[PDB]
Protein backbone atom coordinates (compact mmCIF):
# COMPACT_ATOMS: atom_id res chain seq x y z
CA UNK A 1 0.00 0.00 0.00
CA UNK A 2 2.65 2.31 0.95
CA UNK A 3 4.24 2.02 -2.79
CA UNK A 4 1.20 3.98 -3.63
CA UNK A 5 2.32 6.73 -1.17
CA UNK A 6 5.41 6.91 -2.37
CA UNK A 7 5.16 6.98 -5.89
CA UNK A 8 3.67 10.66 -4.88
CA UNK A 9 6.19 10.78 -2.50
CA UNK A 10 8.61 10.83 -5.62
CA UNK A 11 6.97 13.88 -6.58
CA UNK A 12 5.90 15.84 -3.54
CA UNK A 13 9.42 16.92 -2.59
CA UNK A 14 8.80 17.80 0.42
CA UNK A 15 6.26 15.89 2.05
CA UNK A 16 2.43 17.44 2.30
CA UNK A 17 0.70 15.91 0.67
CA UNK A 18 -0.54 18.62 -2.83
CA UNK A 19 0.53 18.53 -6.07
CA UNK A 20 -0.58 19.06 -9.17
CA UNK A 21 -3.45 18.17 -11.29
CA UNK A 22 -1.27 17.56 -14.74
CA UNK A 23 1.59 15.71 -11.97
CA UNK A 24 -1.06 13.35 -10.69
CA UNK A 25 -2.63 12.20 -14.00
CA UNK A 26 1.09 11.51 -14.49
CA UNK A 27 1.66 9.50 -11.68
CA UNK A 28 -1.74 7.29 -12.20
CA UNK A 29 -0.53 6.81 -15.39
CA UNK A 30 2.67 5.77 -14.10
CA UNK A 31 1.60 3.25 -12.03
CA UNK A 32 0.20 0.85 -14.74
CA UNK A 33 -3.56 1.03 -14.06
CA UNK A 34 -5.66 0.00 -15.86
CA UNK A 35 -8.23 3.11 -15.96
CA UNK A 36 -8.85 4.89 -19.35
CA UNK A 37 -8.34 8.82 -19.65
CA UNK A 38 -11.97 9.15 -19.40
CA UNK A 39 -12.30 7.76 -16.27
CA UNK A 40 -9.21 9.52 -14.73
CA UNK A 41 -11.46 12.87 -15.71
CA UNK A 42 -14.53 11.50 -14.17
CA UNK A 43 -12.70 11.35 -10.83
CA UNK A 44 -10.87 14.46 -11.75
CA UNK A 45 -14.54 16.40 -12.60
CA UNK A 46 -15.53 15.06 -9.09
CA UNK A 47 -12.28 16.53 -7.54
CA UNK A 48 -11.15 20.24 -6.80
CA UNK A 49 -8.86 20.96 -9.55
CA UNK A 50 -9.51 24.39 -11.38
CA UNK A 51 -10.42 26.11 -7.96
CA UNK A 52 -6.89 26.88 -5.40
CA UNK A 53 -4.56 24.80 -7.63
CA UNK A 54 -3.22 22.42 -5.59
CA UNK A 55 -4.74 18.94 -5.30
CA UNK A 56 -4.18 16.12 -2.29
CA UNK A 57 -3.36 12.92 -3.49
CA UNK A 58 -4.44 11.65 -0.02
CA UNK A 59 -7.83 11.93 -1.11
CA UNK A 60 -6.70 9.60 -4.47
CA UNK A 61 -4.85 6.78 -2.51
CA UNK A 62 -7.75 6.11 -0.17
CA UNK A 63 -9.88 6.13 -3.05
CA UNK A 64 -7.64 3.78 -4.94
CA UNK A 65 -6.89 1.16 -2.33
CA UNK A 66 -10.82 1.48 -1.61
CA UNK A 67 -11.63 0.02 -4.77
CA UNK B 1 12.18 18.99 -14.68
CA UNK B 2 8.47 18.96 -13.82
CA UNK B 3 8.38 16.07 -11.75
CA UNK B 4 8.87 17.62 -8.37
CA UNK B 5 6.39 19.81 -6.25
CA UNK B 6 8.90 22.97 -5.26
CA UNK B 7 9.84 23.49 -9.17
CA UNK B 8 6.34 24.30 -9.66
CA UNK B 9 6.32 27.06 -7.05
CA UNK B 10 10.39 27.47 -7.56
CA UNK B 11 9.85 28.69 -11.41
CA UNK B 12 6.76 30.41 -10.71
CA UNK B 13 8.50 32.39 -8.21
CA UNK B 14 11.47 32.57 -10.26
CA UNK B 15 9.37 34.66 -13.15
CA UNK B 16 8.79 37.33 -10.37
CA UNK B 17 12.44 37.14 -9.90
CA UNK B 18 13.07 39.07 -13.08
CA UNK B 19 10.53 41.76 -12.46
CA UNK B 20 12.82 42.49 -9.31
CA UNK B 21 16.63 43.62 -8.10
CA UNK B 22 18.55 43.08 -4.87
CA UNK B 23 16.54 39.34 -5.09
CA UNK B 24 17.91 35.95 -6.92
CA UNK B 25 15.86 32.95 -5.58
CA UNK B 26 18.07 30.26 -5.95
CA UNK B 27 16.21 28.13 -3.34
CA UNK B 28 14.21 28.46 -0.54
CA UNK B 29 16.70 28.94 1.89
CA UNK B 30 19.32 31.10 1.63
CA UNK B 31 17.59 33.36 -0.96
CA UNK B 32 15.32 34.23 1.39
CA UNK B 33 17.73 35.02 4.06
CA UNK B 34 17.26 39.12 2.59
CA UNK B 35 13.41 39.06 4.03
CA UNK B 36 13.37 41.56 0.79
CA UNK B 37 11.53 38.10 -0.94
CA UNK B 38 8.66 37.87 0.78
CA UNK B 39 7.78 41.67 0.51
CA UNK B 40 8.79 41.21 -3.23
CA UNK B 41 6.47 38.59 -3.84
CA UNK B 42 3.07 40.10 -1.68
CA UNK B 43 4.15 43.03 -3.28
CA UNK B 44 3.40 41.43 -6.57
CA UNK B 45 -0.18 41.15 -5.83
CA UNK B 46 -0.85 43.73 -3.48
CA UNK B 47 0.63 46.76 -4.90
CA UNK B 48 -1.58 49.12 -2.30
CA UNK B 49 0.33 46.66 0.90
CA UNK B 50 3.48 48.40 0.66
CA UNK B 51 6.06 50.61 -0.99
CA UNK B 52 8.58 48.06 -1.88
CA UNK B 53 11.50 51.18 -3.63
CA UNK B 54 10.71 52.60 -0.12
CA UNK B 55 11.91 49.10 1.50
CA UNK B 56 15.36 48.52 2.66
CA UNK B 57 17.79 45.71 3.20
CA UNK B 58 18.64 46.77 6.98
CA UNK B 59 14.82 46.81 7.85
CA UNK B 60 14.82 42.97 7.58
CA UNK B 61 13.27 43.54 11.35
CA UNK B 62 10.53 45.14 10.33
CA UNK B 63 10.48 43.90 6.67
CA UNK B 64 9.35 40.15 8.22
CA UNK B 65 6.65 41.28 10.07
CA UNK B 66 5.25 43.94 7.50
CA UNK B 67 5.28 40.61 4.72
CA UNK B 68 3.45 38.39 7.21
CA UNK B 69 0.76 41.17 8.90
CA UNK B 70 -0.17 42.49 5.51
CA UNK B 71 -0.48 38.92 4.08
CA UNK B 72 -2.42 38.19 6.80
CA UNK B 73 -4.43 41.09 7.15
CA UNK B 74 -5.47 41.25 3.43
CA UNK B 75 -5.29 37.70 2.24
CA UNK B 76 -5.68 36.02 5.61
CA UNK B 77 -2.71 33.94 5.37
CA UNK B 78 -1.63 31.35 8.17
CA UNK B 79 1.18 32.56 9.95
CA UNK B 80 3.39 29.66 9.78
CA UNK B 81 6.35 31.58 10.45
CA UNK B 82 7.52 34.20 12.76
CA UNK B 83 9.83 37.21 12.27
CA UNK B 84 11.47 36.86 15.42
CA UNK B 85 12.23 33.04 14.31
CA UNK B 86 13.51 34.01 10.69
CA UNK B 87 15.83 36.67 12.04
CA UNK B 88 17.34 34.59 14.83
CA UNK B 89 18.16 31.64 12.35
CA UNK B 90 18.54 33.69 9.26
CA UNK B 91 18.41 31.03 6.92
CA UNK B 92 14.44 28.64 7.22
CA UNK B 93 13.60 25.67 5.97
CA UNK B 94 12.79 24.76 2.80
CA UNK B 95 9.50 23.15 3.69
CA UNK B 96 8.57 25.83 6.12
CA UNK B 97 8.46 27.70 3.08
CA UNK B 98 7.08 25.47 0.85
CA UNK B 99 4.17 25.04 3.47
CA UNK B 100 3.54 28.84 3.84
CA UNK B 101 3.79 29.97 -0.49
CA UNK B 102 1.70 26.57 -1.15
CA UNK B 103 -1.10 27.99 1.45
CA UNK B 104 -1.00 31.26 0.02
CA UNK B 105 -1.27 29.89 -3.42
CA UNK B 106 -4.42 28.14 -2.87
CA UNK B 107 -6.26 31.31 -1.22
CA UNK B 108 -4.91 33.53 -3.59
CA UNK B 109 -6.39 31.15 -6.60
CA UNK B 110 -9.63 30.17 -4.90
CA UNK B 111 -10.01 33.91 -4.14
CA UNK B 112 -9.37 34.63 -8.50
CA UNK B 113 -5.90 36.15 -7.92
CA UNK B 114 -3.52 34.03 -9.51
CA UNK B 115 -5.62 33.19 -12.41
CA UNK B 116 -4.40 36.54 -13.55
CA UNK B 117 -4.19 35.11 -17.16
CA UNK B 118 -6.40 33.04 -18.72
CA UNK B 119 -4.74 31.52 -21.86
Amino acid sequence: EEEIREAFRVFDKDGNGYISAAELRHVMTNLGEKLTDEEVDEMIREADIDGDGQVNYEEFVQMMTAK
Amino acid sequence: GPLGSKNMLLEWCRAMTRNYEHVDIQNFSSSWSSGMAFCALIHKFFPEAFDYAELDPAKRRHNFTLAFSTAEKLADCAQLLEVDDMVRLAVPDSKCVYTYIQELYRSLVQKGLVKTKKK
